[PDB]
């Protein structure tokens, strides 16, 4: 018989939601996920699934059903995927290329970029190396390039790592906020429950 | 020690390549773009192009394709420009430079749109 | 979004202050850097973020905006700057990530 179903809404609708440089994750446990709710509705601007396909993501069973949440600029927004490389695919949030998840993205452009600008949801860059798969980099370490090293000094070739995004009420499709959230499966062994509504 | 130097200078007839090479130490080359500019005598700088030293596609200004081809050999950190079908009024000195960013549109702020570290500058010169 | 107008006509007192000044209507909203440029030699900046001097020489150097300017301006021992001063801003209308003013000849008695 139908039972309890999982939080996709305390994710989905949310309040004040996660910034990017400590994107939030939420781990599901045993539960019965509805997919085709988030499928039918068209309020999402892209849904677009590396796993199997979406139409009957209601049929297989999982494990350890993981989302990630974020908000990225509008324009790209593209760069969430395997691959991909930039300000929010090498140095923030980068996917593994070997991905068995779906990503959704919808516009919130109302729900964001007040009168005044938003200037409180903040990117990373300045990373003094590469970022490996799902690697969450929330400390805020001084970033130099070469020269000599700065121990916590502020100044010229040695910037603070973080920037604030620029979010204003008329800017356009392109620099408009678009809040991410990214729904990765996972098998790793041990019994399945998150299976279909059945 | 961060240090940009390009090759000498160069001389060659017009209609041909010109091949110029500008090497970067002291520094991650991998995390910084390349910028190019070119100078006139009696004229100033005008943008050329950017190289992501990630995969290497170039963004070339409008009406520079074919006779401006950029390369970069990351195994030596080392960027090259190619000059091929040479013109009179191509004579001038190149810079290669550095930017705290990896591209440009990776800062949205606009708050490192700048250029920290240059060469020498190859002067090529043809008749 | 094409070109940053300037004066290359400055030469004042040789012994005061000096100011250089940069035009542009697509300055509001964003910053503005500023280099020097001696004859032959390697070209470095003087000023970035408008504000914060670099290792280099932040002894005369200063920089401000104002609406659509941006002013550089030097202090004391005015020679030794027989140079060639250009600036640098982010630009819109997805044509030109930066662009360089036509600079200025700063010579100084
Ligand atoms: C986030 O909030 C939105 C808005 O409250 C949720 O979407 C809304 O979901 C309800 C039912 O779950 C929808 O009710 C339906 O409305 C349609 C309109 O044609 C009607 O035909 C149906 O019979 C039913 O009454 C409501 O329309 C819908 N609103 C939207 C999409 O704007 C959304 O589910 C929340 N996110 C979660 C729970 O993850």
């Amino acid at each position: 018989n139908i039972t309890n179903l999982c939080p996709f809404g305390e994710v989905f609708n949310a309040t004040r939601f996660a910034s990017v440089y400590a994107w939030n994750r939420k781990r599901i446990s045993n539960c019965v996920a509805d997919y085709s709710v988030l499928y039918n509705s068209a309020s999402f601007s892209t849904f677009k699934c590396y796993g199997v396909s979406p139409t009957k993501l209601n049929d297989l069973c999982f494990t350890n059903v993981y989302a990630d949440s974020f908000v990225i600029r509008g324009d790209e927004v593209r760069q969430i995927a395997p691959g991909q490389t930039g300000k929010i695919a090498d140095y923030n949030y980068k996917l593994p290329d070997d991905f068995t998840g779906c990503v959704i993205a919808w516009n919130s452009n109302n729900l964001d970029s007040k009168v005044g600008g938003n200037y409180n949801y903040l990117y990373r860059l300045f990373r003094k190396s590469n970022l490996k798969p799902f690697e969450r980099d929330i400390s805020t370490e001084i970033y130099q390039a070469g020269s000599t090293p700065c121990n916590g000094v502020e100044g010229f070739n040695c910037y603070f790592p973080l920037q604030s995004y620029g979010f204003q009420p008329t800017n356009g499709v392109g620099y408009q906020p678009y809040r991410v959230v990214v729904l990765s499966f996972e098998l790793l062994h041990a019994p399945a429950t998150v299976c279909g509504p059945k | 020690q961060v240090q940009l130097v390009q090759s000498g200078s160069e001389l060659k007839k017009p209609g041909a390549s010109v091949k110029i090479s500008c090497k970067a130490s002291g520094y991650t080359f991998i995390n910084h773009a390349i910028n190019w500019v070119r100078q006139a005598p009696g004229q100033g700088l005008e943008w050329m192009g950017w190289i992501n030293t990630n995969t290497g596609n170039p963004t070339y200004a409008p009406g520079f394709t074919g006779r401006f081809v950029f390369s970069l050999d990351t195994s030596v950190s080392t960027a090259y420009l190619q000059i091929s079908s040479l013109k009179a009024e191509d004579t001038a000195v190149y810079y290669c430079a550095r930017i705290p960013i990896r591209d440009y549109d990776y800062d949205g702020s606009g708050y490192y749109y700048f250029l920290d570290y240059w060469g020498q500058g190859t002067l090529v010169t043809v008749s | 979004s094409y070109e940053l107008t300037q004066d290359p006509a400055v030469s004042v007192a040789l012994g005061q202050t000096v100011r250089i000044t940069c035009q542009g209507d697509s300055l509001r909203s964003s910053s503005a850097s500023w280099y020097q440029q001696k004859p032959g030699q390697a070209p470095v900046l003087v000023i970035y973020g408008k504000t914060n001097r670099p290792s280099g020489i932040p002894d005369r150097f200063s920089g401000s905006s104002s609406g659509n300017t941006a002013s550089l301006t030097i202090t004391g021992a005015q020679a030794e700057d027989e140079a060639d001063y250009y600036c640098n801003s982010r630009d819109n209308s997805g044509n030109h990530p930066v662009v360089f003013g036509g600079g200025t000849k700063l010579t100084v008695l």
